[PDB]
């Protein structure tokens, strides 16, 4: 029997929105440490890895590991039926055929509760190595969201370049080309590079516009680049975990 | 051409 | 010679809201004008639901009807016409007895502007229905937005809602391929409240497709009242502040 | 060679928004006095004429004439990548192959930098002399847009009638007909009618609903009418110029 | 599966 | 029934 209570259920609502359009079905690795998801998209150009730690939940009790196969469209529909101030509670039992969700509005009169069928999945899990990165930018998520959306009208691939003065996003297409340069500043909506060596990777813009649907989870996004390694787009989830998107360069 | 995520991370 | 029928409504948005509540559920309908007010009744083309509108003459700011008239109106064409009115306009209906057209006049309250439209009517034969008076097993009075949310949320879970009612609260439920869920309201202690008057426990099943048409009337009222008894249609009622009401009727299943 | 600077660049974004859908591609004539553009639409039923004076930019300098053929949708795409309070700058040199756009944020951390492929056009410029019009009416632009939009729900042609007291727009279709009458008043919300003799003309409404895209450029619109001649819907661009749409009448 | 509304209300004239 | 705007304005040359 697994039962986790999270007062700020909006987090769980926001998480499904970030994922549902990129990956359709995924396995939810429940454990005594917390929740973990990892999956590739169907092209396997990108990978998303989710971490919710048991310390973040207001109440957590997991007696044995479960690997719940979820349809993320189906789960998103159920989370839609939850107000953004609802205290969400998850609950399953070890012979897992259904996952139970319980929404309570914090005025105490309304109590929804749903029940979602699982499915059979086999995760092609992957090994994510520990490594320092050549360049790590930490900028506002709003702006990074607009950079990627805007440049996608010029061309379908971004060139992101990085030096200790500022970072610059560029792209090209049939109609022309354009660049965007942002510098470091002088906390919340600021830009700070922790740079070690210059980098000039490019990434397909299609995917980062899926990634940036995670913007409601944090004011800040952090980028991580080295040559010939996958880029890491990181949205922290406050005092609880993170959501990491991995994007393979082209070369 | 895009390169893939399975060319950098390996099956565990 | 004076108009056979002339009515002046200061809060003309009421008539804009009524036409959104209707146009998507029923396209053609019959407006019955008399000295006592306006009355319209129609089934949707599946004969599964029914709407009944009632605007008393007391509610208008000027009402005079010399003869009983029955105007066949394409509610879409009517809706287009009153979309052309501001939300604080003064709306005036006007008709000559054997009406070939209905006259609408939109007066802005600042006095800058005066629009007037004239709508062709059509020939229809209504199949009018007898609705008896009765006292219902269960009567819920919840806020209308809450009701509109529940019907829309549950409708992605499944095709049909089970409404069940005791005097602790009401429960809405549905199920489909992806799973199932249930929503439970309980009573309180103003217009965001939920009260029940209750004489015998109720549990019927209703097609949600229809209930999401009924909620187009949500702008008319903060509250909505639901009336249920075994094997008789559900009554979703929207009050039209001190003027009348708008009632949707929906038959249960099997 | 040519270098203009516009501090309130919302202006240039709005001008493109008000032209991209009526006219795909036009010629931009740049000179020392300012920008001048004239174009018909594809049907040759309407014509647009833009005028932006050098006096209105913050720094203007054009050493010689230049006939930039621009795709206006592709220009609108690029223009959307600027914020509403960005300081835009235009740049081009002798026989321009491309036009340069520079968007600067006013917080000064961001500098976007696009470059637009121009194209080859030979324009059919037309002679528009001065003339006085039997009726000119000055009303709010939001109203005239509201009226042209609503009347198209009724019928696909409008009858504008101006006389000594007020102006009347009218339409009629399969579902019925309607009239809208405005009268003189007693700044931005004022109707005024310069009447020389009565007018009653008929215009296709679908063209007018393109013209109304210029509504963000001014609180006010002025209609100019005489018998047997094109109507003139004109939106002034503050302290800088104007945008005028010419719409031929019906037969 | 749906009862029609004419199965609860009587048609007039 | 829409008149062309070239019926009210003449073309200026080269």
């Amino acid at each position: 029997m697994f039962e986790a209570r999270l007062v700020q259920g909006s987090i769980l609502k926001k998480v499904l929105e970030a994922l549902k359009d990129l990956i359709n079905e995924a396995c939810w690795d429940i454990s005594s440490s917390g929740v973990n998801l990892q999956s590739m998209d169907s092209s396997h150009v990108s990978l998303v890895q989710l971490t919710l730690r048991s310390e973040g939940f207001d109440t957590y009790r997991c007696d044995r590991n479960l690997a719940m196969g979820v349809n993320l469209t189906s789960m998103s529909k159920i989370l839609k039926c939850a107000g953004n101030e609802d205290i969400i509670t998850l609950r399953a039992e070890d012979n897992a055929d259904t996952l139970a969700l319980v929404f309570e509005a914090p005025n105490q009169e309304k109590v929804s509760d749903y029940e979602m069928k699982l499915m059979d999945l086999d995760v092609e899990q992957l090994g994510i190595p520990e490594q320092e990165y050549s360049c790590v930018v930490k900028m506002p998520s709003g702006e990074f969201a607009r950079i990627c959306r805007d440049l996608s009208h010029i061309g379908d691939a971004v060139v992101i370049s990085c030096a200790k003065d500022g970072v610059k996003f560029s792209a090209s297409g049939e109609l022309g080309n354009g660049n965007i340069k942002l510098s470091q500043t002088s906390e919340e909506e600021a830009v700070t590079i922790e740079m070690n060596e210059p980098v000039q990777l490019t990434f397909a813009l299609r995917y980062l516009n899926f990634f940036t649907k995670a913007t409601p989870l944090s004011s800040t996004v952090t980028l991580s680049m080295s040559a010939d390694v996958p880029l890491v787009v990181e949205y922290k989830i406050a005092d609880m975990g993170h959501l990491k998107y991995y994007l393979a360069p082209k070369i | 051409k895009d390169s893939k995520i399975t060319d950098h991370f390996m099956r565990l």
